[PDB]
RNA sequence: GGCCGCGCGCCUAAAGGCGUGUCCCUCGGGGCACUGCGCUGCAACGGCCUGCGGGCUCCCCAUCCGACCCGUCUUGAAACACGGACCAAGGAGUCUGACAUGCGUGCGAGUCGACGGGUUCUGAAACCUGGGAUGCGCAAGGAAGCUGACGAGCGGGAGGCCCUGGGCCGCACCGCUGGCCGACCCUGAUCUUCUGUGAAGGGUUCGAGUUGGAGCACGCCUGUCGGGACCC
RNA sequence: AAUUGCCGGGAGGGAAGCGGAUGGGGGCCGGCGAUGCGCCCCGGCCGUAUGCGGAACGGCUGGUCCGCCGCUCGG
């Protein structure tokens, strides 16, 4: 079952999709799944309708990519790496496992953006926010 | 103020998508939307339009029609119908034909394959004939329906052979006073 | 769904296959998909499809900004390049 | 299903789609097929010619099973012959009564192969078509 | 037909060492949520 | 594996504790735990009915 | 990757044929600039 | 009557609503008939159940 | 009144701007020109930022302009035409049957498992099974007796193909002319159980016909009709 | 809720209410509105190569991570 077929089955309703404000122009949608970098309900970003996916979540930052020949076996579907180095070294590994490999090069900018937000979130976790970012 | 009808807007309606919700048909529509955008083929443009059509606008085609429309031109020619291929017991010889259709009956699929032919889907015809080269586009009989027999002029006007809507058939069901000269008139 | 082995092995006796007498359910065949290969990417990006397609086109046009063809000199130049020359012969007053 | 009915789209609109002048009344025009010769005559004449009057003779206690004669055309006879019997064929002999048929009619083309047909009844063209293919007919009861 | 492994609960008994059954043809059927939604509505009425 | 075929030994278990043990072995117990949680009163009038 | 290589070959091939179209267009545009001047 | 329809013939001019027969007891009739067949079978143990 | 996407890889000049060579034009000084790759969200300044400051879709009031009470029948309502003192809760196109067009789903010359039977450890679910003839279809016409489709062309046509506008093949649909079946009328070689048959040959006649198998089941909206039948 | 009392506020020359537009008065609000970002003395971590452990991508080469070493110096 290819990703295009899976997308049409899960597009309308989903255990991870959150919809709000009805079906007018007011509608706001998001996705809750991991391996969904921007948490957006779209084919490009969906963690359910794509064979190759990247997950950038904290724990230390865990990067996870899925194996294409292990779709039928969920227990071995995720190849996970845990990195505790400096940001640039982590940013280099994300570019290596996502861009240079040709494993979803279209996600290299969303993945680096999410790694920035996750690393920044961890930065303030150890030392509380001493300045607010309104400028 | 400018003198126009309905403001100049188009009042005719047409289908720009299939009314059905079949995901495999939605995937066919996406594929053929791409083909008519970037190949500019007249054949692909017709396929996309018929993929939107309703059930009564895509009549079934039988084997008898197919084996006669594809008579000598069954080598290097794929028959294309946007609809269903049904079987026909009234014929005995079935040549080897390449046929693509939305659906085959299990008797028609068996008849084609046993004769040496192939049954293709429209996603397979796109690989073989991306621009529809060396193909025969076919349609079933649009007006071979019992409903169409009641269409047209009213049954009670001269020169009309429209079917009436009668609950039963017999001598006591609409055969007197309007159907023969011995009772009034005969329209 | 968690299948015990006996249930899974029976799954072919029940529901059979595309062959006519191949199951318990009388007068039933497995349904056939309308699309033999639902991989849209592998059909759009096939050799046969990509060898009949025209060059890609991503030049977004827009309504050209107005440029006053009566007073804006650069505008009245691109339209009627004989403008300017007509003025000079006009200013050639004896 | 109530959610898709057009009355739900007419809530707030006074007349419910029936007009302010020619309202919705009980039975303007009568009940059922009333006035089919007086004020519904044009409708009855236009869409149901033949409706009034009496033609033909009566049949008291007309039993349907007396007139039971299922029919089959020649163009369908060879579908009753199995594949291995056609390969062996001499001509296959088909008793159409074992398939639920009484009379054999002659619409369509027979293949140019002999066939023997057993039936209670048959038309003249069906017999001519069967003989032209090299076959024969046996009348049974 | 690809083979489906059979998970063993007796991880120390292991009467055999290989067991894999061909994938049932019913698992390659088309997926039709439009007809599942239709047939589920009418069966729940019963 | 999602087709998740299990050996015919599970056909012989007869205890609920045995069933819980089988689910844990096949990795299918977090699904049963979620169902065990989330059990609650139905809001609305169906409460007052027999649901 | 042969999938990558095919795409790279054709984006250059089209781009070269795009250069020819504009290079041919400069000559046309210049010539018509003075044809309409004369008229 | 207003369009090209069949001539209507509805046999609903009497008090037909006092003579409506529903079938909500159909699955109960099936069980009652099944139960009597098993009782009759035990009443004649070796005799064939088909009469 | 609304808008904010030329300039530098030569030099000098706050900066606007100037500064090269070539051919032609005369009457003093210009004109048309060299065209090679790249990057490419206009500015300057001020007051104010926890205050008696700014804003406001909220409340009240003032002023100017505009503004007749809604619903309803009606050609025409603000009407000296009816209903309405106010508020809360309740209050009117529904259910069923038969058809029909459209649409959606399955199967397809078939389709329907609807009444029954088997089974069913959650079950008035579900699942299986009975049709070689149950219902609609697959064949008409005729009051009936009774007969029952011997297999088409033409014009226009989407699309496909070949040659470099032309040619070939042409689906659906429209139009025209036929053939065949049946009612009525005509016709008659020959065989035959003597009253049947049918080689040929037809018709300003009639059919809800054929020369296209498309239907069956279910679901929904709409429309007509029987029912209290939109409500009183 | 209709409707009523009291307290406080506002308006009123034979109705009032209503639409648009401002103003006066009131009641609100601080995501109502900023205080960070690049260069430098103080705090504090490691390439290159290695042994080892797991698990990847493409269709046999090459990849990342972690913990440990032993050279290294830029962060
Ligand atoms: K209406
Ligand atoms: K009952
Ligand atoms: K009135
Ligand atoms: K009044
Ligand atoms: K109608
Ligand atoms: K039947
Ligand atoms: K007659
Ligand atoms: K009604
Ligand atoms: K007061
Ligand atoms: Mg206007
Ligand atoms: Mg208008
Ligand atoms: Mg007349
Ligand atoms: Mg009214
Ligand atoms: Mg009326
Ligand atoms: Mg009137
Ligand atoms: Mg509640
Ligand atoms: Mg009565
Ligand atoms: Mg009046
Ligand atoms: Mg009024
Ligand atoms: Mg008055
Ligand atoms: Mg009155
Ligand atoms: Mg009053
Ligand atoms: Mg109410
Ligand atoms: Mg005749
Ligand atoms: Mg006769
Ligand atoms: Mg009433
Ligand atoms: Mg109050």
């Amino acid at each position: 079952v290819p990703g295009s077929l899976v997308w049409e089955l899960v597009k309308k309703n989903n255990c991870f999709l959150i919809k709000q404000f009805g079906n007018s122009n007011a509608k706001v949608q998001f996705s809750k799944e991991p391996n969904n970098l921007y948490n957006v309900h779209s084919y490009k970003f969906s963690g359910l309708a794509n064979s190759k996916t990247v997950a950038v979540q904290p724990s230390a930052v865990v990067l996870s990519t899925t194996k294409t020949k292990k779709q039928n076996t969920p227990a071995k579907l995720q190849h996970k790496t845990l990195m505790r180095k400096e940001f640039r070294k982590m940013a280099k590994s994300v570019k290596n496992q996502v861009c240079d490999n040709y494993y979803r090069p279209d996600l290299t900018k969303p993945a680096l953006a999410r790694l920035s937000a996750v690393y920044r979130s961890l930065q303030v976790s150890k030392s509380g926010i001493k300045k607010k970012n309104r400028q | 103020g400018i003198d126009l009808v309905a403001g100049g807007r188009n009042k005719r309606t047409k289908r720009v998508a299939p009314k059905s919700d079949d995901v495999y048909l939605k995937l066919l529509v996406k594929l053929y939307r791409f083909l008519v955008r970037r190949t500019k083929s007249k054949f692909n443009a017709v396929i996309l339009k018929r993929l939107f059509m309703s059930k009564t606008n895509r009549p079934p085609l039988s084997m008898r029609r197919l084996s006669n429309f594809m008579k000598g031109k069954e080598e290097k020619n794929i028959a294309v119908v946007v609809g269903t291929i049904t079987d026909d017991m009234r014929i005995q010889e079935v040549p080897a034909m390449k046929v693509t259709a939305l659906r085959f009956t299990e008797t028609a699929r068996a008849r084609i394959i046993n004769a040496g032919g192939e049954c293709l889907t429209f996603d397979q015809l796109a690989l073989r004939a991306p621009t529809g080269e060396n193909t025969i586009l076919l349609r079933g009989p649009k007006n071979a329906r019992e409903a169409v027999r009641h269409f047209g002029k009213a049954p009670g006007v001269p020169h009309s052979h429209t079917k009436p809507y009668v609950r039963s058939k017999g001598r006591k069901f609409e055969k007197a006073r309007g159907r023969r000269n011995s009772r009034g008139f005969k329209v | 769904v968690i299948w015990t082995e006996s249930a899974f092995k029976k799954l072919e006796e029940v529901y059979g296959t595309f062959e006519a007498p191949s199951l318990k359910k009388k007068g039933f065949i497995l349904p056939r998909p309308k699309m033999a290969n639902a991989d849209l990417g592998r059909i759009i990006n096939s050799d046969e499809v990509q060898s009949v397609v025209k060059p890609l086109n991503k030049e977004v046009k827009r309504r050209e900004k107005r440029k006053n063809p009566l007073k804006n000199v650069a505008a009245v130049l691109k339209l009627n390049p004989y403008f300017g020359t007509a003025r000079k012969m006009a200013t050639l007053a004896e | 299903t109530t959610r898709f009915k057009k009355n739900r789209k007419k809530r707030g609109h006074v007349s419910a789609g029936h007009g302010r002048v020619g309202k919705h009344r009980k039975h303007p025009g009568g009940r059922g097929n009333a006035g089919g010769m007086h004020h519904h005559r044009i409708l009855f004449d236009k869409y149901h010619p033949g409706y009034f009057g009496k033609v033909g003779m009566r049949y008291f206690h007309k039993l349907s099973n007396r007139f039971y004669t299922p029919t089959v055309n020649v163009e369908r006879l060879w579908s009753m012959v199995p594949s291995e019997k056609a390969a062996e064929a001499k001509a296959p002999v088909v008793d159409v009564s074992q398939f639920g048929y009484f009379k054999v009619l002659g619409k369509g083309m027979l293949p140019e192969k002999p066939i023997v047909v057993k039936a209670k009844l048959i038309s003249k063209i069906a017999e001519k078509k069967i003989k032209a293919a090299g076959g024969a007919v046996v009348l049974v009861a | 037909r690809p083979l489906v492994s059979v998970k063993a609960l007796e991880g120390d008994m292991a009467t055999d060492n290989s067991s894999s059954l061909a994938l049932a043809e019913v698992f390659r059927a088309p997926l039709r949520p439009d007809v599942v939604r239709f047939v589920h509505r009418l069966l729940s009425c019963n | 594996e999602l087709p998740l075929v299990i050996s015919d030994s599970a056909e012989s278990i007869e205890k609920t504790s045995q069933a819980i043990k089988i689910l844990k072995q096949v990795g299918a117990y977090a699904d049963a735990e979620k169902a065990k949680d989330s059990v609650g009163i139905r809001p609305g009038k169906g409460k007052m009915r027999n649901r | 990757p042969e999938k990558v290589i095919l795409k790279r070959r054709r984006e250059e091939v089209w781009a070269a044929e795009k250069k020819q179209k504009v290079a041919a267009e400069k000559i046309k545009a210049a010539e018509n600039t003075k044809v309409i001047y004369a008229r | 009557v207003k369009h090209n329809n069949v001539i209507p013939n509805g046999h609903f001019k009497k008090h037909w609503q006092n003579y409506v027969k529903t079938w909500f007891n159909q699955p109960a009739r099936k069980q009652r008939r099944r139960i009597a067949r098993q009782k009759n079978a035990v009443k004649i143990f070796p005799r064939p159940t088909s009469g």
